[PDB]
Parts: structure tokens; C-alpha cells; sequence
């Protein structure tokens, strides 16, 4: 049920992207972790933002391709959802039209300026939030 | 010298959780070194995995420490452990495999909905029920259109397939439409408002 | 005062309605008369109920239309329109199929090709069994940088590219063989090995 | 099955391309017709050649966009397949790479000169030959 | 009377000889003794013949030198002078590597980029293949001459990913000419390729 | 309104003959009106011109009636026709190409040459693409110049150096040297006289 | 080969440079025509004379910056010869140091007062005499 | 190839420009020091960067003409790159755009004030890096 919140598995080491309260982004393997339950949804077609639900804020990329989260929706918050040929989804600003959203084999955001469409960093795999 | 076995490359090992899309390959390894060479043993929910427990079976390279699985389906999901030893030792670790079926199709309305309705002069209400993998947007639409409600982050999707008409005018009368879309493609249905 | 006529011939020229399942699908019988004339319509020459199918159907009278939302296989069948007044019975057919599209990229059984093993001298081959709707290209491939063994067109139809056939091995055959699948939407492809031994 | 021989029906009109011993290319409704029975052959990933099983001959676009049938394979009968969003397929030209394999309301085919992606003209739904 | 010694060992201390192909090659090893030593080359630690190379070598006693000329890949190795009289015998070895140069300015593949079609809201992409010696400059340009630098290749973009251009959901207005250019310190090279936008149905 | 195809710009296709350094990119153009619009095709030889004929292919801009082929090398040399034609009639014409290969590099010596002597002569050979001015010199660094090209002393026997009746002060060290706008290069021999 | 005579290609308008038996200088594009055969020789390093074969004359340019073919050789006979990064050859007067051996998009030399570095008129490919 | 990274050999004594993990800037004569691969990359047209893997430090020059290298990138990091007519490569300063990188003759790198056009110090030759 695409209303549901998902926790976004990224191939890149297997993190589950995380909001922190404070604002911070980042990746992590406990599938229990409380700030990976995330709320996608469509602003137009094609278009998505997307909220942790316990940090209460939206994920949003930065003039300098930093990835952060907000409390109040801003255009840094909106991206481009594609299902790519390999089965896999990736997150592309909709502002900031090159950079993705990608995580580093580490578990720390990769710089958006730093993505490219043929990386294993910038690939995303939904899946149900328990 | 001679030694019990041990991990040559731990890297490649961190990554516990292999979620993966439906009718991928996946591939889980476990390097390893010792003196004698170390056998080596896979697991699934810590039992034998034997080639009859799954359509196709499965494919081992002793030169790689690996274990292939072909064509995944959901039914594949649970744990698979690697077991090796030799005379001086055996260790063991466990990876949790995870399948995911992915629908690559415009999104997908009930048919039926929304439904013809006929009122008076005082409420009513049009019904849309959508599925879609990538995600939707939904909007509701007048017929030249005018955009009556459309999905976003004033106007969640918890309350955006149904939409309410209260003291209904004769100017209300005509054909509503629910539109949904993705990055695949639209799909919508229309009902008939008679006043 | 007239009897029933066809007030639009074009839009009724097509008369078998070929679709994609999940589609909308819409006939239509732009009629005129005086009076007014009424409009019915048949599934397979008899009643069409809204219980026939799955959330039924719609009508749109100022149209003349007839409108059956995410079509499925079962809907394929005749459907008539029967347009009547105090002068005249007039009657269309039209006759529609349903098809099911398969968006993926080639899918691959699991477990093939097999591994293979021999000595010296002997014979060997790797089987392939491939799934597509998008017309997919097969070819072989041995990992030497690759090498093309054989691949599928005018010169080396489908029939027989799914099963690859090596005599009087030698230990340079040794090695990873694999089948690779694509069409427009994406690539597939498994491999499996094959291991030459010494030949007393 | 994808090796299994077909019949092309375009959305235009609802003809079933068809193919005669001649090597004359247009369209006609009766599903009975012998010469709409086609098997089409990958010759490379996303290209495809269409070939008449009764008139065993070969479609073909010319340099002018005019269709015909040829006893012998030549670079004008190689066609990029493709599975448009709609759910219909496309067959546009390698040679001409902007022309389409196209029908016309009539039943006549359409010169390729002529053709586009919006077009209703090239929209086809491979179907079983019973 | 004593044993062979080196006369100069600056000129020796350069053990390595990396150069250019088609230079001249100079080794020596001068050295002093008496009786006057005899002195002898080597290749590879065996015996260097003329045979060995085309057209030889050449040796100057009086500069106890060997000398090659039009020097090739093929004449890579070490090379050993022995020098001798009846009280001692010494050796000395250098090793050349021979570095073949490129002064074109650079080189792109024919074909590339390709001219490439899309319907409103498609995506494309523009490939382009460059071969250089001298460190190459590559830069994507629009023709919109009023010119527009979509990327280029530098610190923060760099040349990993620098030769294929992306451009998602384009509109009518990314139509027009496309341009690779590559150029070094002896010059510069650009091919070009046409981007159509058609309408949407 | 209606008439024949003809050429709309005869100035840009009065060079006929195109010669082009390798690794250029080369294109030819016949500007054409006609109503109907002429369509236009191209042959290599009198032969229909196709992609696989040449690595990397070619590219045609309709707009502008012209074909365009970029890194050419010698094996592109031909000829190349445009067909212009509508059904009023059709017209062609043709350009040659012609591809050289230009070498920036100084003079390349051959290896060997002089060779020592103990009547006598020294041979030098010389390869250059720019031209190369050759001279022989004999080390008195004090030099002395026995021999220079130039109109009075052509290069056709300028490679060989011929010493007769020699002396004791003739032997020495002669050197062969050879320069062009981008550098020098030279090789030399001993004479040794008993 | 270096000593081999060679003909002067102008890449402005395609025109072999032309010494005639008189001493008049010119181009023409017919490769038959035989007071095309050139005869380069180096003075110096870089230094170049340019004697028509059949003419049996030297290409010298005056104080005017009019080109012309003298019987015997004087200081307005040499050219410093340079292959550009276009690879290109260009001559340049020893004498007159600013100005270049060139021709006119007509057939006509052009005056070496109008020359300079960036123009069409003065790149030259050398080619073989056949 | 131009994107692989390199060694840089100078032809004066023969030692390969190497570049610390602590920033100092020697060369050295041993092939296997894993300190001496390189990575050079164009900034503009003629102008490089060059980094030292190990290290992950930008070579660099001082006002005062010392080399050192630099954890991030500054303004004193690009060099003019020219193939000389002998076939070896120079690096001239965009910054003091008198001086070159060269080492002397000891092996210890030598003060960019004190370097020349005509010296064999800023002499090298790129080599691949095995």
C-alpha cells in the first residue's frame, strides 16, 4: 500500500537511510531503529518528499549537496522517484537536477555532488516498516 | 604454518541484511584462510540447505566461498549460514536474505470507482480506490478541467481518495474525474454527478 | 419524423477493439431520430447485466457509449448496440480482445546453465531457458574481457540458441560460460562452470 | 512464448498488418487471413526482424518510407522494438531511425516519412496466431 | 701500477636512464688504472652484440662510453661496464627505460558524440571518447557564437565521470547543438551532435 | 511556385578538391532549394555511402545539405557525390578528398649512420616532415662547418660526406646534424686515420 | 620524403600554388597543370626557398608585398616554413617579418601587407607531386 | 591513458617526484615507494593539479618558492603543463608564473626562485605507474 510509511534500504552496505530529530541524516543496519520509518508522498506526478516520522521534519538537499532534514517543507525537499531497469529506486532533487540522494558504504550521506546514475550509492529498495 | 580458519576480507562480510528485488541473483561469500584448507558448509534457518529446497537449486564455488541464488522469490527470505572448518577450528556467520516484488506499471484503479450519484439540493461523495508501487499522485478533477483536490503535503493521501460535495448546485452537475500518476504513466475513471 | 441513424460512421469503422488488460475501454454508437431513439446493449447477443463482470459498466446516454473500466481477459466476447424508435431497429457489433503485457526484462530459470565437468576429450553442453514479452536477443559468452561463442538472428534463429553444444573439450574450454538475455527494457544472464580433468 | 510466430494488430482502424507472397505490405480485419502470421527474430538487443511466415518474405522500409517485403534480409529490415508506456508496441526503423512501421485508417499502409511517436498509426499488440 | 678505479663517479651517480623514444642514449664510466683497463659492456648481465638492436652501438674508448642511438621500447634493460687490469676488476650497472611521446593535441573517436531524439519529458545522454599524452581539458557545451558550459572536467568534476553527459526530463528548449571539446597545450579538438525534441501526444 | 531542385549557394561549392590533414574533421555541403523540398542522399565511389564504411560512421544535417565525417584518416579518400531530387527532376555534384598525415616532430636519424672509418666517406639518413636543413661538422666546443644545404648545396647529395687524400688532421670526430623549426637531432662517427 | 618536389595546397579555396615560366604568381586548382611542381629547400634551420620546377624560378615576395618568381635567388627568396597545431604549414618572409605567402579565395596571391596569423589565406598543405 | 595515474621521473639524477603523507615534497630513486604514484588531473585548459595517492595531498608552491603538499586545494596547486621540444615535460607555477618544480641533483626538491627555462632540474618524463 504505496500510503503506508517504508524504511528505504539503500544497496550501497545496506543501510537504512535514518532521520534524526535533530535534523541529521544518515545510514544504519537495525532494522529496529526508530528513525527509519519513513512517510513518502507525491507533489505532483512523479515527485516526492519525504518525512521521518519521528523526527517530524523532511529530508532536503543543500546548495553544496548536503543532505539534511527540515522542519518546515522548502523546494530542497522535493525529488524525482524513478524505478530504475534494475528494479531498484532512486531520488533525484528536483531543484539541484544532477544530485541524488546516496549513501556511503561507511553509512554516512554521500555529497550529492559526488552521485551519478551508474552508482551503487544512489540505489533504493522500499520496503514495509513492520 | 598450520592454523584454525579465518575470515580473509571481513569488508565483505559487514553487510548483514541482503534485501534484494524479486528475480535478482544474489550471491553471499565468506573468504577464508587455515592450514589445512577449511571445508566449507551453508546453512538455510540452520539446517542443511539442500538443492531440492527451492526451485533451481543452488550453485557453490569453493575457489570463492560462495553461494549463489538464482531468481529470487519471496518464498527464499529467511537465514543462511556459512560453516567452515578444519582439524584446528570452525566458525560460522549468518547472513538474513529479504525479497521484494517490484511492479513497473502505470497505477491501477477499481473498477466501478468512483461511482454515477444523483442528489437535490442539500451532499455527496465520489469514492477512488488506486495501487501503484512507484508512488502515485492523485488529484480530483471537473470537466476544459478544473482541479477540484490534488495529493501533497497539505493534502495527504490518507483523505485524497474520497472527495465530499456538501449543498450541491445545479452547477455542481457534470463528469468528475479521480486521476492518478506516476513516473510510468496515468490512469483515471470518471463518474456522472446528476442534480 | 425519422427512424434511427448513424450520426457518425467514422468513429464506428474499427471493429475489433484490441486492448492491453487494465485498460478503459469505450464503444460507441453515435445515433440520431426522431423521436428520440433508445439504446441497449448485448454481450454475446444477450442482455448485458451490470453482474456480467467485475464493477460492471457505465453508460453515458448523451454519448451513446459504453464504457467497461480495467479490462481483463474474461471481457473478450461480442458487444452489440441496438438503437431503436416507433420507425426503426438499427444494430452494431463490435468484438473485443484482451491482451496481458509483461514490462519486465528477461527472466532466466533458476539453476540453468548448469555446472559442467569432464576429461579431456569429451563432449559437453549448457542449457538456457529464457522468459520474455519484449522480443529478447540470447547469445553465449565465455569469460577469456569476453569472448561471443554464439549469438541469435536471421542466421542463428531462436530454436535452437538456448542450448550451447562444445565437442573434444580441451583444457583451454575450461572456464565461466554464460547465457545473457536482453531486450528494450533491461539485461539478464546466469553463468555456470565448466572443469576439465586429466584423461587417463 | 516469444518464439512463437504472431499476428501484429495496430490500434489504427484495428488491422492486422499483413504480408503478401508479392511482397506488397497492408493491413486487412479478417483474422483468418494467412499472410498475418509473422515471426519475428531479435538480430540484437532491442532489434528485431519481421518476417512473413506464408509469403516468406521480410519487411522492409525504403529510403522513399514506402513498405514492402523482401525474399532476402537486407539493412532496411531491422527494427527497434519497443514497449511504449501505453502498453502498445513500436517498431522504428535502424536505418531511418526517426520513421515508424505504420498503418492508415484505410488499411493501406503509412510512408514512414510521415510517421510519429504521438501517432495512432504506429501503435501495434502483438497477438497469438491462434 | 694499480687496480682500476672510477674517475668520476658524478657522472655515475644517475643510475636510472629514463628518456624519450628516438634520443640518443649516453652511458659512461670513467676510469683510471695502470696499467691502462680494458673495458666491456654488457647487456643483461651477457655479452651486447651489435646484432642486438638495429644498428648497433657505438663505443669511445678515450670516454669509456657506450652510446645508442634512436633509442625504441624494445632497448629497455640494464647495462653493465666492466672495466679490468691485472690488479682488480669493477662493475657498474644503469638501467634504461625508453617513454614514447604524443605531441598531437588531443584525439576524439569518430561518431561521438551521437546525434540522439526524445519526446518532450525523455532522457538522453551524450557520449564522447578522448586520447591525449599531454593532461587533456574536457568541457560539454551548449550552442545557445553565444556558448554555454553545461560541465568541465577540474578538481571537483573529475575525469572519472567527465566524458558522458546526462540530461533527465528534457523540455523544447534543450534542442539544439551539442559540443565535446578537449584540448591541451598544443591545441584543441570538439566534435558535435544535434539533440531533437518532439512533442508529447 | 513548383519547380526542379537547384543549387542555392554555387560559391561554397566551387572547392572541389579537399585536402585535409589526418584527424580533421571534414564537410561538404550542397545547398539546395526545390518545391516539393528535395531529399538528399550521398555516395562514396558512385555507391550508396553507409555507416559501416568507415569507423565511427558519418553524420548528415538535412538542414543544412550536409555530410560530415570527423577524424578522417588516408583510407577515407574518394569521391563523394550529393543527389539532390524531387519529382521535377535531379541533379549532382561531386568533391574529392584527400587525406595527409602531418608528423610534428624533429629530424628522425637513422641509427648507425655515419659509421666509424679507418679515401673515405660518411653517410647520414634523414626522415622529416617539416623541412630539415642537414649539415656536416667536424669537432676542432670548437666547431667547423665543411658542408650546409641550401640552393648552392642541394639535399640531393647533401647526405654524404667524402674526404680524400686524408691527412693526420683529418681524423676526428664528424657529426651529422640535422634541424627544423621544432628541433635538432645528429649522430656522429670517428675517423680514424693509420 | 623531404627532397622529393611537392605542390603547395592552400586551404583557401582549394588552389595549388602556381609559379609561371614569366614569373607570375597564382593558384589553380587543376593538378595537371604543370607549374605547380615545387622544389623546397632549407637555407637554415626553419628556412625555406620555393622553386618552381618547370619555371625554373624562386618565389620571392617584394618591398610591396607583391609575390613574384625570380631567376636567381636574393634575400626576398626566403621564407621561414612552421607546421601549425591546425597542422598546417605556413611561410612567413625572412626579410618582410610580418607578412605571409597567401592566396585569395579568388586564385590570386594576396598581398603580404594584408596577411596575418589567424587567416584562411595562408595555411598550406604540402602534397606530392604525383 | 590520460585518467591513469603516473609517475613523474626527472631527469636530473633520476629520481621520481615523491609527495609525503606529512606533506614534504622529496624525490627518490626506488620504483616500488608507494609514494611517488600520482594523479593528475586538467583544471583548464594546459593547467593541472598533481596528487599524491598515498598521501591524498595537492603538490603545491609557496610564495617563498618551497614545494610541499596540501590536504585541501588552493591557488598555489595548478602548474602550467608543456611538452617541451626535447620530449620531456615542464610544470610552471599559474601563481609565480616564473618558477617550475624541479629537484636537484641530491634528490632534495629545489627552490622554484631558483629554477630556469634552460635547466635539467624541471626536466621529467611521466611514467605509468605499474
Amino acid at each position: 500500500h504505496f500510503k503506508d510509511p517504508k524504511r528505504l534500504y539503500c544497496k550501497n552496505g545496506g543501510f537504512f537511510l535514518r532521520i534524526h530529530p535533530d535534523g541529521r541524516v544518515d545510514g544504519v543496519r537495525e532494522k529496529s531503529d526508530p528513525h527509519i520509518k519513513l512517510q513518502l508522498q507525491a507533489e505532483e506526478r512523479g515527485v516526492v518528499s519525504i518525512k521521518g516520522v519521528s523526527a517530524n521534519r523532511y529530508l532536503a538537499m543543500k546548495e553544496d549537496g548536503r543532505l539534511l532534514a527540515s522542519k518546515s517543507v522548502t523546494d530542497e525537499c522535493f525529488f524525482f522517484e524513478r524505478l530504475e531497469s534494475n528494479n531498484y529506486n532512486t531520488y533525484r532533487s528536483r531543484k539541484y537536477t544532477s544530485w541524488y540522494v546516496a549513501l556511503k558504504r561507511t553509512g554516512q550521506y554521500k555529497l550529492g555532488s559526488k552521485t551519478g546514475p551508474g552508482q551503487k550509492a544512489i540505489l533504493f529498495l522500499p520496503m514495509s516498516a513492520k | 604454518n598450520k592454523r584454525a580458519p579465518y575470515w580473509t576480507n571481513t569488508e565483505k562480510m559487514e553487510k548483514r541484511l541482503h534485501a534484494v528485488p524479486a528475480a535478482n541473483t544474489v550471491k553471499f561469500r565468506c573468504p577464508a584462510g587455515g592450514n589445512p584448507m577449511p571445508t566449507m558448509r551453508w546453512l538455510k534457518n540452520g539446517k542443511e540447505f539442500k538443492q531440492e529446497h527451492r526451485i533451481g537449486g543452488y550453485k557453490v564455488r569453493n575457489q570463492h566461498w560462495s553461494l549463489i541464488m538464482e531468481s529470487v522469490v519471496p518464498s527464499d527470505k529467511g537465514n543462511y549460514t556459512c560453516v567452515v572448518e578444519n582439524e584446528y577450528g570452525s566458525i560460522n556467520h549468518t547472513y538474513h536474505l529479504d525479497v521484494v516484488e517490484r511492479s513497473p506499471h502505470r497505477p491501477i484503479l477499481q473498477a466501478g470507482l468512483p461511482a454515477n450519484a444523483s442528489t437535490v439540493v442539500g451532499d455527496v461523495e465520489f469514492v477512488c480506490k488506486v495501487y501503484s508501487d512507484a508512488q502515485p499522485h492523485i488529484q480530483w478533477i471537473k470537466h476544459y478541467l478544473k482541479v477540484l483536490k490534488a495529493a501533497g503535503v497539505n493534502t495527504t493521501d490518507k483523505e485524497i481518495e474520497v472527495l465530499y460535495i456538501r449543498n450541491v448546485t445545479f452547477e455542481d452537475a457534470g463528469e468528475y474525474t479521480c486521476l492518478a500518476g506516476n513516473s510510468i504513466g496515468i490512469s483515471f475513471h470518471s463518474a456522472w454527478l446528476t442534480v
